[PDB]
């Protein structure tokens, strides 16, 4: 049985905003404000591919 | 009684120190203290449940 889902949760990040954390424990090492042209001023450490 | 008098008293009226009811100052409310965390334990446990 195959079921696809779309969960919409809330994630929180603290200053310096170098990682956020959804309510389900998805710790992501990406700055919530990294727009792809400001890597020098915002962290990004997850998989590049 | 118009010959006048002499006010030889040297005034030393020292005002009493006024009373001060100190406030119980609160910088951050409990809501902000609970919301100042990347991870909340209650949310994690509720999602696990
Ligand atoms: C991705 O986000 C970065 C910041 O993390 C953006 O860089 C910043 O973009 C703003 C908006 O254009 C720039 O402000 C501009 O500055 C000049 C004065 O120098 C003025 O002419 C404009 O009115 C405007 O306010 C800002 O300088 C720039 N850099 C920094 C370090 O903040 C970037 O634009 C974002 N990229 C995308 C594609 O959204
Ligand atoms: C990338 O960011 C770093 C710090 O996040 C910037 O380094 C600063 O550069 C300014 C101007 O040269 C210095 O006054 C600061 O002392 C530097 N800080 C640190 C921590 O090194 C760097 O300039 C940024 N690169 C850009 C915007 O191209």
């Amino acid at each position: 049985n195959l079921n696809c889902m779309v969960t919409i949760t809330t994630a929180r990040s603290k200053y310096p905003y170098h990682f956020f954390a959804t309510s389900t424990g998805d710790v992501v090492d990406i700055s919530p404000f990294y727009n792809g042209t400001n890597r020098n001023a915002s962290y990004f450490g997850e998989n590049a591919d | 009684s118009s010959i006048s008098t002499v006010d030889s008293m040297i005034a030393l009226d020292i005002d009493p120190l006024e009373n001060t009811d100190f406030r119980v100052l609160e910088l951050y409310s409990q809501k902000e203290l609970r919301s100042s965390n990347v991870f909340d334990l209650e949310e994690i446990m509720r999602e696990f449940n």
